[PDB]
Parts: C-alpha cells; structure tokens; sequence
RNA sequence: UGCCUCCUAAAAUGUAACGGAGGCGCCCAAAGGUUCCCUCAACCUGGACGGCAAUCAGGUGGCGAGUGUAAAUGCACAAG
RNA sequence: CUUCACACAUGCUACAAUGGCCGGUACAAAGGGCUGCGAUGCCGCGAGGUUAAGCGAAUCCUUAAAAGCCGGUCUCAGUUCGGAUCGGGGUCUGCAACUCGACCCCGUGAAGUCGGAGUCGCUAGUAAUCGCAGAUCAGCAACGCUGCGGUGAAUACGUUCC
C-alpha cells in the first residue's frame, strides 16, 4: 500500500527531529501539517501540550485568495504571524513536520519572518 | 544476415553460407539455390531482404532445421535407449553401434587413452 | 541526473516484412528500424512406428 | 502516447470486470514496474561491465542502469563485498508501456526457435519473471559492435492480489503463454 | 609473460602503407608481413614515425592510403603512453586491477596480489 | 611483572590466590564534524547461464544482522 | 571365433594452395567371362531396376584408366582442409544381414595444424606418387596379397665411426 507506506514513513521522521527540538511557553513550536489540499500549523507549547495559536487553509479568508498553492501558503503564514503576536509571542522554532523544506513551507516560514515571528 | 536464427558470417559464398545452418549441407545449398533464382557465386553481404525473404519460406516448407531436427536426433537416440535394443544398451556405454571393431581403436565414442 | 545521463529516446516508426507497421519511441538512431518477423506473421502466435511400418510394407 | 496504454483502458479495463466481479473500479490490476536486469556474474573477474551491460540496456530500455554492488562476500564465487556484480534498470509510467509493446510486438519473437513463455512462473502474487538469451532479439543493440553475449531477466509486477488475475492481466497485453 | 592462445599464419599484413598528418610524408609505399614467432625490432631517429606505425595496426589511427589486414588468429596487447596511462592518485594495486580480487590475463584465472607481486610490488 | 573487559565479588563502591577466559603497545584524512534520507539477518515463492548461497521481483520478518579492533554495558528513536 | 579400463605391430586416409571443388579434355599395360560377361534403349538424384543384341572370346562384353593439360572458383581459415562418429531413408546378394555384409543417398562434420626418445625403406625407370586387373568369392569387412602399366627425381667425397 503506498498510502500506508506514506503515513508510516512520515511519523518516523517526524520523531526524528522531534528528539531535538520541542518548544516551549518562551519558544512555542510551530508544527506544519501539509496535505495535497491544504496546509495547517499550530503552536503547541510541549510543557502541557496546548495549543496557543493556530491557522489553516480551511477557513474563509484563505480559500479566496487568487493564485496557485504556494500563494496560500504566504497568507496561513502571515496570519499565524499576527495571531502569535496577540497572544505575546515573538520567537519560534520551526516544525517540519516530517516534510522537505521547500515549496510550500518554506513559503509559510518565509512569510512569517517579515511579519513578527524572530526565526 | 540472420535466415533462420543461425547468423550467416559475412563475406563467404552463398553456396557455401547456408551449409553452416544445421541441416543443409552442400547437396541442399545446390537446390534451396536453385528454386529460388539466386546464382551461386554471389556474396552474403549483398544479399537484397527480398532475396532473403524467398528463402525464409522454402526452407521452412520444404527442409528441417535447427530445434526441430536437433529434437528428432537426440530423441531418436532417445527412443533405443528405453526399449532395450542392442543399440540403446550400446548408446548408454559409449561403445561404437554399427558393428564397428572395439579391440584396437574406436577412439571417437571413447575419450582418450587412460592406460591402466 | 534527468539531464543528458540517457541515450537519445525519440519518436521512432517501425515496419515489417509482413507489410504491419506502427510507431513507438525508441533510441535506435534515425527511428526507421526495420524487423523480418513481428507479432503478426510468426508462428505460435497465430498457429507411432506401427504407421511408419504399413507405409514400407503394408498390411498382412 | 504510448499505443499499449491507450489499449488498456479501451478494452483490458472494462474486460478485468466481466471476468472477475469487482465491486469498485479502484480493484482493476494494472501493470506498475518492469524491472530489467543483467546480472554479470562473470565481473568478480577482468572488470568490464562499462561497456558490458551499461551501454546495452541504455540501449535497450532507454535510460542509464543502476550498477549494484553486493552483499556479502561468497568464497566460492571468488568476490568480496561492495564489488559490481549487477546491472539494474528500472522502468515506471510512459517507457514502461513503450517497453512491454517494443517486447511483444518486434522483439519476443526473435529468440530462437521460439515456442512461448510457461504460464507457471508465477510468484503467487500475481508478479511474473521470465529470462532471454542474449544480446540477439532486441533490436537497439547491434549484432557486430557488442562483446561477449549476455542474457538477462525480467520482471512484471502488477497491482493484482492472486496468480490467475494477473494471468489474465498479462494474457490481454499479448504475452504468448502455452 | 603469459602465453596466449594459437597463433596462425597471418599475423599482420600491410600492403603499400601511406601515413601524414600534413604535407610532411611519413610512410611511403611501405610494404611487409610480420612473421609468427620471432622479434621485429623498429629503427629509425626522433620524428619519424615509429609510434604512427603501431598506432595504424592496433587501428587508432587509420591509413590513407592502402589496407592493414590482422588475421581472425591474432589478438593484439598494446597501450599507449598519453591515452589513458596511469591515474596519479590510485594506487598501485587498483591500475593493474580495478578493485578486484581476481584478474583475466587470458582464459585463466589468477588473483591480483599475487599478479601484481609477481612484478616486482611486493608486501606493502 | 604495566594497561583494557568479564566471572570469582557474597544485588552500591571496593576485595585476594602461581583462581577461571580473552585482548592491547593500534588503526582512520574519513571509519572525524554537520545536515538530510534509509532499515537489517534469516526464511519462503517465481526467475538466462545460477548451484544451499552472487544479482532481481514479491511476501513474511521488532531485532536473532551489523558495530575498524577483545569483552562487557549499550544502540532499531539507531550509536547500524 | 568380431568382447574391451588397455599394450605393441603392419597399413590406409589426413593435417591443405606443388591444394580442394566445379566445367571441359588427351595417353595405357596385363588380365577375367555360359551356374557367366550384360552392350544399347528406357526408368531412378544414386547404389541399382528392366528389356535384350553379341561372345566360350586378338571378334562381343568387362573398358570411362587416374595422375596430366586448359579454364573458373575459394584466399590461409579447424576453413569449400579432414570425412571419424551418429540420425533418418534405400539397394543388392543370400533360406536369413539383430549379434556381424558391402554399396548409395540426405543430414551430422570428431581428432588432426607435419608428430618425444628412438626407428625404417631405397643407388634408376629405382624411390616417391597415380590408377587398373586377378586369385579365393553367393556377397564381403580387399586399406591385405600376387601382378600391371602412367608420370618420374635427389645424391654416392669416401671407408674414421655404427
Ligand atoms: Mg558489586
Ligand atoms: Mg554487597
Ligand atoms: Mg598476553
Ligand atoms: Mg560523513
Ligand atoms: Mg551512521
Ligand atoms: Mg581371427
Ligand atoms: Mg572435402
Ligand atoms: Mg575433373
Ligand atoms: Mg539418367
Ligand atoms: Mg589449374
Ligand atoms: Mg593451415
Ligand atoms: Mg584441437
Ligand atoms: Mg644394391
Ligand atoms: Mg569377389
Ligand atoms: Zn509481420
């Protein structure tokens, strides 16, 4: 099955990263969750394991947004900049989630470094 | 310039080509040559593919050749073997079967000397 | 390493000696390849000693 | 386009539902990888695979092979671990299709004395390898520029769960069994 | 030196050999046979053409005028000084082999350190 | 006769005997650093030369492979 | 009486171009033949089959001698060299061809690339090589033996050594 080879061999190197970089109420991680439709990223604090933040291409503000996915990506990326920064956060490590960066996410990290979060 | 699946060597006479198909010996390659219309004395290098294409067919009708006569030879031999004739008891050891001499000599059936 | 690595595959016409023809792709230089047999015109794709006695002799 | 794919989904497509009842149409076997290699084992010895079985299947198949070393190190066989000793292509998508015609149609009938290829070799999978002669019945390769005549062996891997469904996959590409 | 296979009568036939790379003439209406079993020695002074002779019967250069014929019999061994060579930063070992245990020096088989050691290169 | 590892050693450490087993006086310019990716052995079915076993394809397989080098403690998240 | 892990002896055919093959074409001698020799004609790729003239023979048959000559082809190769072995299909003789006959046809196309120490024949129409006939005999293992002619050489200082 090359769907359960996918989901298999994306939490395993999701763990990989993972023994090296958690996140915290200072530093909250900003996990990235990249499907063929959409992409979603949350911040998650590993202390209580509580999520203080998040976006996604799913509501309303994004689907409207012309242009081809990697378009979408930049505005997820720059509302999860100003909603961080309501909730008294500035700098962020950065959560792969399992994926290459490129393309996609490193247009939402890239998107949110010139709008307040300090990576 | 394959014929029959026997890769006919190039530059060599096409009397003396088709003798290397297992099959057809000097007798034949007068009469495969004569059907057709080509001439002895031309070489295998200029040999036209609709020349080769008028002996694809009449050797394939009319002859027998690689695999299918080399089937019928070693069952042949096959045949003596298992009904228990003097030959099949003569082809299991070796031994020489038209009556030849096999005090002296008959060296092709055997190997070399072993000198005991 | 998909960047001039492989031979030349481009568009190439094939013909037979049954007169059948059709056209695929392949590295074979000036796409003209010429075949004597295909999937056409070759056999098997489209198909006692007690009677060799009585021919020698007869019946008795 | 490729003439073997655009005849898989004309008629082998809705021919696989008739013959075995499929609910959902996401169930129809089809053909995922043809695998191609030489496997030289005669290069533990005097080194020449380069010009061996690389520029050869290049020519056959399409695309550069995969030099594979090996495993272990057998005594008996006279090699040592990481040496080259097997020569891998491996062919997906357009090529495949433009493969497993430019096999049936011109090559398949040039090995000699040909009679057909036995149904039983099977893995009980539904995945299908057989094995040729030499550098003779593909075309690309020429009979008077080649070294030393070297076989290979095939693969065909297909997407369907039991032997006989993939007997009838591969029966409707044109594959003479007997 | 390792024997190689049965020679036969032909060993290299030249018959009226032209060779230039300008309007200079090297070999001029030079015709031979090389014999089977002996040694030809080659003579002559610098710039005339001596390493231009092996490199028309090994077939690396080709004649302009006239034919080199070989004999189905005759398998050659020559390499040039300035083609391939040798390789500055292999080693020793891995020039004579290619990396591997055993070696063809023709129809037998034998290992590399012990062909290697048989010239000269012994131990470490 | 110095140095490393285990049992003797009596569940922290330590512990003797001309008690019981082995190693070391190196090697590596990558077999060091870092980023990224991958999972092994064995077994079973199919396959040109190909055999118990070379390379290939598919199942099964959670550590039984591997670790520059003895042995212990470790390592599959890998330190492979 | 012909067996066959082997050993010796006398031969024949070879390893090729002073040759192979294909087409043409010239020159013998000595012999045999009525329980036989079978001309010619026809049929068969061929061994042969059938019809039957002539002859107890300087008459008729056996009888086309082959090397040679001329022309073509192959171009130094385990090959158009070599023709062993084996498969299939036939003829003849004989009551009968399995052990065990020769011949023919078609296919297969083995060793062999001039031979270790040692050894043999020959001094002229000889040696070397090429054919033909006879005796025994239903046929024949006839490459043997006894004969016949064709073409046709090289050397012999000399008597120390064997
Ligand atoms: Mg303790
Ligand atoms: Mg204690
Ligand atoms: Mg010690
Ligand atoms: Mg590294
Ligand atoms: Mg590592
Ligand atoms: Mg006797
Ligand atoms: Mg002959
Ligand atoms: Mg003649
Ligand atoms: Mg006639
Ligand atoms: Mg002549
Ligand atoms: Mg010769
Ligand atoms: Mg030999
Ligand atoms: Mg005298
Ligand atoms: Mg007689
Ligand atoms: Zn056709």
């Amino acid at each position: 099955s090359v769907s359960a080879t996918r989901r298999i061999s994306r939490l395993r190197r999701h763990t990989r990263l993972r023994k090296k970089l958690s996140g915290t109420a200072e530093r909250p991680r900003l996990v990235v969750h990249r499907s063929a439709r959409h992409i979603h990223v949350q911040l998650v604090n590993d202390l209580n394991g509580t999520t203080v933040a998040a976006a996604s291409s799913i509501e309303a503000d994004v689907r409207g947004v012309p242009g081809d996915k990697k378009a979408r990506s930049v505005r997820v990326g720059q509302l999860i900049a100003e909603r961080a920064k309501a909730a008294g956060i500035d700098t962020v490590v950065f959560d792969r989630g399992g994926y290459t960066y490129g393309g996609r996410i490193a247009a939402l990290a890239d998107a949110a470094r010139e709008n307040g979060l300090s990576f | 310039a394959r014929l029959v699946g026997v890769d006919l060597p190039r530059d060599k006479r096409m009397e003396v080509a088709l003798t290397y198909i297992f099959g057809i010996g000097r007798t034949r390659s007068n009469e495969i040559l004569a059907a057709t219309g080509i001439d002895r004395d031309l070489r295998t290098r200029d040999l036209t593919e609709e020349q080769l294409i008028h002996l694809r067919d009449y050797i394939e009708a009319n002859l027998k050749v690689e695999g299918d006569l080399r089937r019928e030879v070693q069952a042949d031999i096959r045949r003596k073997i298992e009904i228990g004739c003097y030959q099949g008891l003569r082809h299991r050891r070796g031994m020489p079967v038209r009556g030849q001499r096999t005090k002296t000599n008959a060296r092709t059936r055997k190997g070399p000397k072993r000198t005991i | 390493m998909k960047s001039d690595i492989h031979p030349a595959y481009e568009e190439t016409t094939v013909v037979c000696g049954c007169g059948n023809t059709f056209q695929t792709r392949s590295t074979k230089p000036g796409g003209r390849i010429v075949v004597e047999v295909c999937s056409q015109c070759h056999p098997f794709y489209t198909g006692g000693r007690v009677a060799r006695f009585e021919k020698r002799y007869g019946k008795r | 386009q490729p003439r073997l794919k655009e005849r898989y989904r004309s008629e082998i497509r809705d021919a696989l539902r008739k013959q075995f009842g499929y609910g959902n149409v996401m169930q129809i076997p089809t053909v995922t990888k043809v695998v191609v290699n030489m496997g030289v084992g005669e290069a533990a010895r005097d080194a020449k695979l380069i010009n061996g079985a690389v520029n050869d299947l290049a020519l056959i198949t399409g695309q550069k092979p995969e030099v594979r070393r090996a495993r272990k190190s057998i005594a008996q066989f006279k090699l040592r671990e990481g040496m080259p000793v097997g020569v891998r292509v491996t062919l997906r998508g357009d090529r495949m299709w433009e493969f497993l015609d430019r096999l049936t149609s011109i090559a398949l009938p040039r090995i000699r004395d040909f009679r057909g290829l036995s149904p039983k070799q099977f893995d009980g999978v539904g995945n299908y390898t057989f094995g040729l002669a030499e550098q003779a019945v593909f075309h690309e390769v020429d009979v008077d520029k080649i070294d030393r005549v070297r076989g290979m062996d095939i693969n065909v891997v297909t997407s369907a769960a039991t032997d006989d469904e993939g007997r009838a996959l591969l029966r409707a590409l044109g594959f003479p069994f007997k | 030196i390792p024997v190689g296979p049965r020679l036969g009568n032909v060993v290299v036939e030249v018959d009226h050999l032209d060779k230039g790379y300008d309007g200079r003439a090297l070999i001029k209406d030079l015709s031979f046979s090389l014999p089977r079993n002996g040694i030809v020695g080659v003579i002559g002074p610098n710039g005339v053409g001596k390493t231009t002779l092996f490199k028309t019967i090994v077939g690396l250069e080709t004649p302009d005028s006239g034919s080199v014929k070989v004999g189905e019999t005759v398998k050659l061994s020559y390499v040039d000084q300035a083609r391939a060579g040798i390789d500055p930063r292999k080693t020793v070992w891995e020039v004579v082999s290619d990396g591997l245990d055993y070696i063809q020096v023709g129809q037998t088989e034998v290992p590399s350190r012990a062909y290697v050691s048989a010239f000269g290169f012994k131990g470490p």
